[PDB]
């Protein structure tokens, strides 16, 4: 997808 | 009081591209703005200088700030490892917005992203704390090296950074 994470980047 | 202005000088595979300056909203999110300001001057002994933009997705954003693991999983704040979500008063309204990356509620470190489009789905989950003041053309040029999955085709680094005002 379109997320902005730190560690487990999701779709 | 005046909001601080910080700058990053961007390089592509060691070749200087240009300067992007940001205004930080210290009047609305003082704690989050201060963290970014101190990380840009390197005054605590660590910071953004020499780090890279590890994930760039055209039409979405450019993400950076991992000065520790240097791989997208690290970084830390000037307050320790992580800090709380200060407030969500500001929204991801359009290109140029500066916001914090995280791993859920109250997990702010040093990673941040520059929006290249309005991203309303992030509102209330990511703390917005500044905006590109000058050099949005450099951000657009950066976007050119990203991809749908985020991997960049050239190494984009923060060659230098500091505070202007």
């Amino acid at each position: 997808x379109l997320l902005v994470t730190v560690g487990l980047v999701l779709a | 009081m005046v909001n601080p202005t910080v700058f990053f000088d961007i390089a592509v595979d060691g070749e200087p591209l240009g300067r992007v300056s940001f205004e930080l909203f210290a009047d609305k999110v003082p704690k989050t703005a201060e963290n970014f300001r101190a990380l840009s001057t390197g005054e605590k002994g660590f910071g953004y200088k020499g780090s890279c933009f590890h994930r760039i997705i055209p039409g979405f954003m450019c993400q950076g700030g991992d000065f520790t693991r240097h791989n997208g999983t690290g970084g830390k704040s000037i307050y320790g490892e992580k800090f709380e979500d200060e407030n969500f008063i500001l929204k991801h309204t359009g290109p140029g917005i500066l916001s914090m990356a995280n791993a859920g509620p109250n997990t702010n470190g040093s990673q941040f992203f520059i929006c290249t489009a309005k991203t309303e789905w992030l509102d209330g989950k990511h703390v917005v704390f500044g905006k590109v003041k000058e050099g949005m053309n450099i951000v657009e040029a950066m976007e050119r090296f990203g991809s749908r999955n985020g991997k960049t085709s050239k190494k984009i680094t923060i060659a230098d950074c500091g505070q202007l005002e």
